[PDB]
RNA sequence: GGCCAGCAUCAGUUUUGGUGGCAGGAUAAAUCCAUAGGAAUGUAGCUUGCCUCGGUAAGUAUUAUAGCCUGUG
RNA sequence: AGAACUGGCGAUGCGGGAUGAACCGAACGUAGAGUUAAGGUGCCGGAAUACACGCUCAUCAGACACCACAAAAGGUGUUAG
RNA sequence: UUUGCUCCACACAAUAUAGAUGGAUACGAAUAAGGCGUCCUUGUGGCGUCGCUGAACCAUAGCAGGCUACGAAUUGCAAUGUCAUUUUGCGUGGGGAUAAAUCAUUUGUAUACGACUUAGA
C-alpha cells in the first residue's frame, strides 16, 4: 500500500523473492531490495559454485565482448533473476524493470525508513531445516566479486547507530507507557474498551 | 478531514488474454483489498474510472475519465473483470483506476 | 558446582488433553481437546461445550493452546463434557490474552460506521490528556 | 520412516560446569574451558539435574538420529578433556638419517621442526595451535609428548607430523621412517 | 479417491438346470457404486464361470463404520504387481476407519512402490484387536503410555505478500 | 423532435449467494441412555529398604476416590 | 524396400505439444454473452507460492505422450517388504 | 553596447508524465529460538509477560474545511468536477560574477584521413 517498499533481503531465497518481485513491480509498485548481499539460495555451495561456473563458460565464441555479461554483485545476480522473469525485451518489462532498485548493503536514502519481509520467500518458512544454503556474498566473493569487506565494514557503521537510535526510542516507548497508563482506568478508556479499541 | 476520497483504488493489470492472445474489450483490474472471488462479487457491477491528463483543455479542464464498470470475477484471488466504454489503451498496465460504490446495495 | 544454566524451548506439546483451537473448516474458532494421537500428522479431537463434533484432524487446521487439563487416553464425548467444566476451561482460556486479542478483532470488525465515529472522538479525548501528561 | 524421540543423555562429573545456549556449548573444569558450536545441527538439550543432562531430537530419521551420538560424543569428549585432559605420545622412527627435531620461535607461532629426515635439505616445519603443549621425554628421547584440552586439536597436531614426515617417490613397504602416533590418552592419569 | 465400503451381492443368472443358483458376496472399497460393480465383476470372473451377462447383481449396500470415532489398528494384507512379478505385502495403519485406512494404503502403495490403482488388489483388512499382535514399528511408537511429542518448526501462514516483522517460528 | 447516459419495471440467455420443505439408506452409522461380559498402554485400594498423606520401585486388584472395549435394547 | 484396414496430411485454418504438413482437442460466414475440450495455474503468461499422504539432495538431479538417445552390471545411499 | 550570463522572490503563459490525493511508521541476531518489563549474587543470570499476523500504530469532525471567541440551498436525482511535479519562456525588483574552445599557422614523442602531442598576442 506504500508508494515504495523497501525489502530487506537477508534470509529470503532467491528465486522465490524474484518471483514476487517480478509480479509486483509489473502490476506497478517501486521496490527498492536492500541488503542483497546476504540473500540465502538452496542447494549447497560447491553446487551453486558448479552452477555458476557453467554460466561462466557461456560466451560468444567470435567476440567475448558481445556474449552473456556475467555479472558477479550481489545485487546483480538478483537482477539477473529478476530480469529472467520480466519480459525486458520489450516497453512494458523496460518499464517495469525501471522501478527496482537493488543495493548490497543499506545505502543513506534507505538507512532511515521502513524495511519489510516477504514471508513466501523466506528460508526459515520455506526450507526444511537440516538443508543445506548458500549465501550470495561469500558465492559473489568465490566467483570474483571485490567489496565484500567494503559492504562489512560499512555495515557495522550503520548498525552501530541504529543500536543507538534503538536505545533512544525504546527509552522513549518506555517514557510513554509508563504514563499513558495514567489514562487507562479513566471513563474514556472504560468507554473506548467496550469498542474494542 | 485530510482525506475526501469514495473510491477503492486498483491497478489495471492486463487485457483478458489466453497465452498469446489477448483481448482487448475486457480488463483485469486488481482491487486492493481483496483476496477470494467472494469478497470480490461485492464490487460486482461497480462503476470504475480511469483518470488522466492530457494538454488540450476541452470542456473547461485538461484531465479526462475513461469510464467503465465491473462485469464478473476473475481466477481465485480477487482479481475482477471490466469493461469500458472505450477500451483501455494497454499502456495503463500497472497503472491506478478508481473503483467507484456508485451502485449500491447498503 | 555452579548450576548449568541449559535451557532451549518450552513447547507447547500435542498429548492427551492438550486444548486446540480450530482454525479451519466448519468449526473454525472453536476450542476442542485433544483425545487420542493417530499418527504423527493427525490426532482425534473432541470439544462438547462449544458444539464441535469429535472429529478425526491433522494438525494443520488446529492451532495449539497453552492450556492443559488431565483426562484419560480415548475419553468418550461425555467425559470429555465433564472434565472440561471441572477444570473450566472456557473460563482459564476467555483469561488470556490470546482470546482477548481473539474478541478484540471480532468486536472491531463488527462497529458501525456510527461507531467508529464514536471511536474516533473518544480517541482524541484521550490523547488529548495523554500528550499533556507526557509533556 | 521418521521416530518420535530419540534421547541420549551426557552425566557432568563434579566440578564441572556446562552452559548451553543457542547450541553453544562450553565446558569449565579442573583443567581449564573448551568451547564447541554446535549451532548446524537441530537439537535440544535439558537440563535434566546438575549430574547429567538429556540431549534430544524429535523425528529426525535416522539422519538426526546418527548426528545425535556423534553430538553426546563431541560433548563427552569436550567433557573428558577438562576433567582428565588429553595426551598423544610419538616416536621417531628412522632407518639411517636422525630425525632432529626442535621446538623454535618464529615471529608468530611456536613453530616445531624436524631436519635430516632421510637426508633432506627442507626444514619441515608444523604450526602449532594454541591449545598444545609439546615436550619431550626422560627416559626415552625418541619421543614427543603433545598435551592439552581439545581433542580435535590435539589429535590434529600429532595428525600434522606424521602427513609431513611422509616418504615420496620410494617404496613405502620399504621405507618405514617418521614420526608416528603410539599412546593417545590423558594427562591426569 | 473419496473411498467407500459396498456389499456387493451377485449371482448367476438363473437356468432349468439349476433355477436357484450360489449368491456370492464381496466387500469392495471404490469410489461410487458403478466402479463398485465393475469392481465386483472382475474379481467374480477371476474365481467362477461367470460374466456380466452370464449373471446379475442381487444387492449393493454402503456399509458405514461401526464406531467411526474410535482409533483402530489395520492390518492389511494386499497384493499387487510390480513391474517385475507379483508381490504380497502386509501393512499396518493406525486410522479410525476402514475407509479411511485403505485410502493412506493406496497413497503410499503409489508413492514407495510406484504402483497404481489397477495394480493393487485388497486381500484383507482386519483390526488388529489388542496392542501386541502389532509388529510393525512405525504404528508400535504410538502405542507407548503417556505419549507426547512437540511440533518444533511452525511455520505461520501468509495471508499477505508483505510482512513488516521478522517472523518467529516458536510454538 | 432526436443522439449520449442514469434509474425503475419487464422479457431472453447466463452467473453467484442466502434460506425453507420433503424422500431414501442398517428407516444412515454415530453420539447419548440402560444392561451383560471383558481386558490393559491397569484406575482406586492392598503388599511394598528410606520415603513425597501409598509417590518414585514392581507386584496384586477388572471400577473402586478415573476410564475404556465388546455384545444386546 | 514392398503390402492389408482405418484415420489424416496433400486441399486445413483454430486452441495445445516453446517452434514442426502428419500427434492431442476441434474442423472455419460476421459479431456479442456464457461454458468447455486438449493443455495448464511461481514469474515470463491468462489461472491455487491450493489442499492431502509419501519419496528424492544428484561435484553433468528431475520435470507434458509422439519426441527429439539409452542398456547390461553394480552402490549395508535411503525407504518399504 | 547591466541588449549578454547566473542565483533569488513571485506575477503569469506553454509542454510532458510507465501513473501521488491521509502516513515508505528505521535495532541487530537466532528460528531445536526470541521481544519487552523488573530485580540482581552483571550472567550464555532470576522472575513476570507477549506472540498465534500490520485485522496494527499514528493522524482523522470544521464552506477541499469559513467568520465570530452566523454561513454553506438553485453544481437542480450521478457525469474526475480540476488542488499534485518536473522542464521552459516572459515580466518586475534584489544580489552576484567578467571566459574559453575550434578552424587557420606551427611541432613531430603522433600520423592513411580525422585524431594525438607541442608552440604562438
Amino acid at each position: 500500500s506504500q508508494p515504495v517498499v523497501v525489502i530487506d533481503a537477508k534470509d529470503h531465497l532467491l528465486g522465490r523473492l524474484a518471483s514476487t518481485i517480478a509480479k509486483q513491480v509489473l502490476n506497478g509498485q517501486k521496490i527498492v531490495v536492500v541488503r542483497a548481499e546476504a540473500l540465502n539460495i538452496s542447494g549447497e555451495f560447491f553446487r551453486n559454485k558448479l552452477k555458476y561456473h557453467d554460466f561462466l563458460r557461456k560466451a560468444t565464441a567470435f567476440n567475448k565482448t558481445r556474449g552473456p555479461f556475467h555479472f558477479r554483485a550481489p545485487s546483480r545476480i538478483l537482477y539477473k533473476a529478476i530480469r529472467g522473469m520480466v519480459s525486458h525485451k520489450t516497453a512494458r518489462g523496460k518499464a517495469a524493470l525501471e522501478r527496482l532498485k537493488i543495493f548490497e548493503g543499506i545505502p543513506p536514502p534507505y538507512d532511515k525508513k521502513k524495511r519489510v519481509v516477504v514471508p513466501q520467500a523466506l528460508r526459515v518458512l520455506r526450507l526444511k531445516p537440516g538443508r543445506k544454503y548458500t549465501t550470495l556474498g561469500k558465492l559473489s566473493t568465490s566467483v570474483g566479486w571485490k567489496y565484500e569487506d567494503v559492504v562489512a565494514k560499512l555495515e557495522d557503521k550503520r548498525k552501530v547507530r541504529s543500536a543507538e537510535y534503538y536505545a533512544k526510542k525504546r527509552a522513549f516507548t518506555k517514557k510513554v507507557s509508563s504514563a499513558s497508563a495514567a489514562a487507562s482506568e479513566s471513563d474514556v478508556a472504560k468507554q473506548l474498551a467496550s469498542f474494542g479499541y | 478531514a485530510e482525506s475526501h476520497r469514495l473510491y477503492v483504488k486498483g491497478k489495471h493489470l492486463s487485457y483478458q488474454r489466453s497465452k498469446r492472445v489477448n483481448n482487448p474489450n475486457v480488463s483485469l483490474i486488481k482491487i486492493e483489498g481483496v483476496a477470494t472471488p467472494q469478497d470480490a462479487q461485492f464490487y460486482l457491477g461497480k462503476r470504475i474510472a480511469y483518470v488522466y491528463r492530457a494538454s488540450k483543455e476541452v470542456r473547461g479542464s485538461k484531465i479526462r475519465v475513461m469510464w467503465g464498470k465491473v462485469t464478473r470475477t476473475h481466477g481465485n484471488s480477487g482479481v475482477v473483470r471490466a469493461t469500458f466504454r472505450n477500451n483501455l489503451p494497454a499502456k495503463t498496465f500497472g497503472a491506478s483506476v478508481r473503483i467507484f460504490l456508485y451502485p449500491s446495495n447498503i | 558446582s555452579t548450576d548449568s544454566i541449559v535451557k532451549a524451548s518450552n513447547w507447547r506439546l500435542v498429548e492427551v488433553g492438550r486444548v486446540v483451537l480450530i482454525k479451519k473448516g466448519q468449526s473454525a474458532g472453536k476450542l476442542a481437546a485433544i483425545v487420542e494421537i493417530i499418527d504423527q500428522k493427525k490426532v482425534l479431537i473432541d470439544g462438547p461445550k462449544a458444539g464441535v463434533p469429535r472429529q478425526a484432524i491433522n494438525l494443520g487446521q488446529v492451532v495449539l493452546t497453552p492450556l492443559t487439563f488431565a483426562l484419560p487416553r480415548g475419553a468418550r464425548t461425555a467425559t470429555v463434557s465433564k472434565k472440561w467444566a471441572a477444570a473450566a476451561v472456557c473460563e482459564k482460556w476467555a483469561a488470556s490474552s490470546w482470546a482477548k486479542k481473539i474478541a478484540q478483532r471480532e468486536r472491531r470488525a463488527a462497529l458501525t460506521d456510527f461507531e467508529r465515529f464514536q471511536v474516533m472522538v473518544l480517541r482524541k479525548q484521550k490523547r488529548y490528556t495523554v500528550k499533556k501528561a507526557l509533556a | 520412516m521418521k521416530y518420535i524421540q530419540t534421547e541420549q543423555q551426557i552425566e557432568v562429573p563434579e566440578g564441572v560446569t556446562v552452559s548451553i545456549k543457542s547450541r553453544i556449548v562450553k565446558v569449565v573444569g579442573p583443567r581449564g574451558t573448551l568451547t564447541k558450536n554446535l549451532k548446524h545441527i537441530d537439537v535440544t538439550f535439558t537440563k535434566v539435574n546438575n549430574q547429567l543432562i538429556k540431549v534430544a531430537v524429535h523425528n529426525g530419521g535416522r539422519k538426526h538420529v546418527a548426528a545425535l551420538r556423534t553430538v553426546k560424543s563431541l560433548v563427552d569428549n569436550m567433557i573428558t578433556g577438562v576433567t582428565k585432559g588429553y595426551k598423544y605420545k610419538m616416536r621417531y622412527v628412522y632407518a639411517h638419517f636422525p630425525i632432529n627435531v626442535n621446538i623454535v620461535e618464529k615471529d608468530g607461532a611456536k613453530f616445531i621442526e624436524v631436519r635430516n629426515f632421510l637426508g633432506d635439505k627442507k626444514i619441515r616445519n608444523v604450526p602449532v595451535r594454541d591449545g598444545v603443549t609439546i615436550e619431550f621425554s626422560t627416559n626415552v628421547k625418541d619421543e614427543i609428548v603433545l598435551s592439552g584440552n581439545s581433542v580435535e586439536d590435539v589429535s590434529q597436531n600429532a595428525a600434522d607430523l606424521q602427513q609431513i614426515c611422509r616418504v615420496r617417490n620410494k617404496d613405502i613397504r620399504k621405507f618405514l621412517d617418521g614420526i608416528y602416533v603410539s599412546h593417545k590418552g590423558f594427562i591426569t592419569e | 479417491a473419496h473411498f467407500k465400503e459396498y456389499q456387493v451381492i451377485g449371482r448367476r443368472l438363473p437356468t432349468e438346470s439349476v433355477p436357484e443358483p450360489k449368491l456370492f458376496r464381496m466387500r469392495i472399497f471404490a469410489s461410487n457404486e458403478v466402479i463398485a460393480k465393475s469392481r465386483y465383476w472382475y474379481f467374480l470372473q477371476k474365481l467362477h464361470k461367470v460374466k456380466k451377462a452370464s449373471g446379475e447383481i442381487v444387492s449393493i449396500n454402503q456399509i458405514n463404520e461401526a464406531h467411526p470415532t474410535k482409533v483402530k489398528n489395520f492390518g492389511v494384507w494386499v497384493r499387487y504387481d510390480s513391474r517385475s512379478g507379483t508381490h504380497n505385502m502386509y501393512k499396518e495403519i493406525r486410522d479410525v476407519s476402514r475407509v479411511a485406512a485403505v485410502e493412506t494404503l493406496y497413497q503410499d502403495m503409489a508413492a514407495r512402490h510406484r504402483a497404481r490403482f489397477r495394480s493393487i488388489h485388497i486381500l484383507k483388512v482386519a483390526e488388529i484387536e489388542k496392542t501386541a499382535d502389532v509388529k510393525r514399528q512405525y504404528v508400535k511408537q504410538f502405542l507407548t503410555k503417556d505419549l507426547k511429542f512437540p511440533l518444533p518448526h511452525r511455520v505461520q501462514k501468509s495471508t499477505k505478500t508483505f510482512s513488516y516483522k521478522r517472523p518467529s517460528t516458536f510454538y
